[PDB]
RNA sequence: GUGAAAUUCUUGGAAGACUAACUACUGCGAAAGCAUUUGCCAAGGACGUUUUCAUUAAUCAAGAACGAAAGUUAGGGGAUCGAAGAUGAUCAGAUACCGUCGUAGUCUUAACCAUAAACUAUGCCGACUAGGGAUCGGGUGGUGUUUUUUUAAUGACCCACUCGGCACCUUACGAGAAAUCAAAGUCUUUGGGUUCUGGGGGGAGUAUGGUCGCAAGGCUGAAACUUAAAGGAAUUG
């Protein structure tokens, strides 16, 4: 401290902080891809979701409303990206 | 912070640093172009396509892949409403709280709400007629409002 | 009496319910309930409040519960019911699953029919 | 006999002055 | 509101020099402060800085050196007409012999000597020294 | 019945109120303000957000709303306290502090009044500057735990962090007449933006005129004369 960088940041410590509050920022939410395997053509879905996003042709459910992160409804397999 | 209200809270989105891909993604724009006019047929206001395109297919942001954002689209395609979606809203949840006080007189702290929502009704209506988004001679009073919102 | 003030801590919440209700022939009581939060020890915290809607659906559940066992096989039955508490027991087994709770009875009887 | 208090006490606001 | 922003640059610079500090980063970064620390380096009452490019504004992280005393602003933009830089720098300066009053003229942002050299005038900006 | 006597007492289910304890240096609300259960209504804040919009902003003279109690008006309610008034003493005098009876009021439906120590006695917005632990709401991570049923899940709690609060504690670089103050700091090295108010004390918030209100009142608001003080902050008998 009293002389430093911010230039160069250490990592975690500024993953540590709010995401507004970083060095130059980029947010941390994910896409990911969502199987139920009773279908095998994946969902491409938001870290978070306000919606019940079901799966493509057989009409369930994939997800619930969450205060945070969307909830996997528990038939899942997914890739992140 | 907070117009009409005491806090300060901080909660937003926050527009990555990439001006070009995702490259995990392939799609063409034409593609959710026709996804946005479906929803527009089906009519939901941008706020929520840019949701439902969030959540359930993979865009990550419209003006990335497609060079006009969702209200560009719906008023570049002939089906852009009579008045924008916060205006809209806000008039919405002012014929609201008026009915709510049209069966109460009893509380004041909701007229005390109400006064505040039509304060911001006449902020953003007067942005809205400065720019000739509305006519100039659009007006506001809940006698043609119970008509012209609902 | 001194058993309730003996039952009243600080720093935790109480939970009240009633419910008047017939029995099987023209005998109608109000029924009452205490219950308190319990510390769910491991706690760092020094209270152990609910959070307040919470406190709804457990007074729902237990008002529930109050109303489930009356009005089913009168009052010497329900007595006998009411003896071993089953009912309290049955409150910590519906309420425990959110927040547990202490000191769980109905704490009065009385009719006014 | 504790009330679920009310029923104003007697004395007045500035209650019993000595 | 954020009404002004070289003023909240001045004072987070002002606010680290006299905290001991080394270097800041300063937002939301206008082309105007990056005249006014060139102006300031051009004499060398800062060390050198670098802007980083958010999609936004920038930000801004300077090297402060040694040798700030006070970095301020004067406002609002007051038109100095020649013969009224003898009146700004009698009020704040610590003596005639260094320290810069600062303009912003139609021939850009300078000091108040060079503004002697090339016989320009206009508004003012701030102080430095 | 009290400090003691005494006026005072000795064969003589309804009503109305309010939600104790739990009640916290805790939450909410623009304040003034708010604690039973349940319901519904319309909101509101914080958090999340790769959703939308693109200066729509900040402060606000004029101008309106809101606004504790008490007072005013038309009903009702009228269970309790209780300005006034009446005793019965005490004290030299005591018209009272003390008791007894106690009308209006107090409670409520429909309107004035718009007042308070409405006090944090500290305008509103914007940044920057120091350590510490607690605590509220929310969210994220965890080979944390609990719970048992079969692992989970949940739900609680633990842990590392992050915002948004009400707070605290120590400091002091700084500030100040000092008390004290993370703002009352970033002010003679005096300029981020902006509404209001003050210019010795008395006379006197009186006179005067205007103004709202039925009125009470409020709002607005001097001079003549007079005087050298009036006022804010520490120690030893």
């Amino acid at each position: 401290v009293l002389v430093q960088d911010l230039l160069h940041p250490t990592a975690a410590s500024e993953a540590r902080k709010h995401k507004l509050k970083t060095l130059v920022q980029g947010p941390r939410s994910y896409f990911l891809d969502v199987k139920c395997p009773g279908c095998l053509n994946i969902t491409t879905v938001f870290s978070h979701a306000q919606t019940a996003v079901t799966c493509e042709s057989c009409s369930t459910i994939l997800c619930t409303p969450t205060g945070g992160k969307a909830k996997l409804s528990e038939g899942t397999s997914f890739r992140r990206k | 912070g907070r117009m009409h209200s005491a806090g300060k809270g901080i909660s937003s989105s926050a527009i990555p640093y990439s001006r070009n891909a995702p490259a995990w993604f392939k799609l063409s724009s034409e593609s959710v172009i026709e996804q946005i006019v479906k929803y527009a047929r089906k009519g939901l206001t941008p706020s929520q396509i840019g949701v439902l395109l969030r959540d359930a297919h993979g865009v990550t942001q419209a003006r990335v892949i497609t060079g006009n954002k969702i209200m560009r689209i719906l008023k570049s395609n002939g089906l852009a409403p009579e008045i924008p979606e916060d205006l809209y809203y806000l008039i919405k949840k002012a014929v609201s709280v008026r009915k709510h006080l049209e069966r109460n007189r009893k509380d004041k702290d909701a007229k005390f709400r109400l006064i505040l929502i039509e304060s911001r009704i006449h902020r953003l209506a007067r942005y809205y007629r400065t720019v000739a988004v509305l006519p100039p001679n659009w007006k506001y009073e809940s006698a043609t409002a119970s008509a012209l919102v609902n | 009496t001194d058993k309730l003030r003996s039952m009243v801590r600080k720093w935790q919440t109480l939970i009240e319910a009633n419910v008047t209700v017939k029995t099987s022939d023209d005998y109608v009581l109000r029924i009452f309930a205490i219950a308190f939060t319990r510390k769910q020890a491991n706690q760092v915290k020094r209270h152990s409040y609910a959070q307040s809607s919470h406190i709804r659906a457990i007074r729902k559940v237990i008002s529930e519960i109050l109303t489930k066992e009356v009005q089913g096989s009168t009052l010497a039955q329900l007595t006998s019911k009411l003896i071993p508490e089953v009912i309290n027991k049955e409150i910590e087994n519906a309420t425990k699953d959110i927040f547990p709770l202490q000191n769980i009875h109905v704490r009065k009887v009385k009719l006014l029919k | 006999p504790v009330p679920s208090d009310s029923t104003r006490k007697k004395g007045g606001r500035r209650g019993r002055r000595l | 509101t954020r009404s002004s922003v070289l003023a909240d640059a001045l004072n987070a610079i002002n606010n680290a020099e006299k905290t001991g500090k080394r270097q800041v980063l300063i937002r939301p970064s206008s082309k105007v402060i990056i005249k006014f620390l060139q102006v300031m380096q051009k004499h060398g009452y800062i060390g050198e800085f670098e802007y980083i490019d958010d999609h936004r504004s920038g930000k801004i992280v300077v090297q402060l050196n040694g040798r700030l005393n006070k970095c301020g602003v004067i406002s609002p933009r007051f038109n100095v007409k020649i013969g009224d830089i003898e009146k700004w720098t009698a009020n704040l300066l610590p003596a005639r012999q260094f320290g810069y009053v600062i303009l912003t003229t139609s021939a850009g942002i300078m000091d108040h000597e060079e503004a002697r050299r090339k016989h320009v005038s206009g508004k003012i900006l701030g102080f430095v020294y």
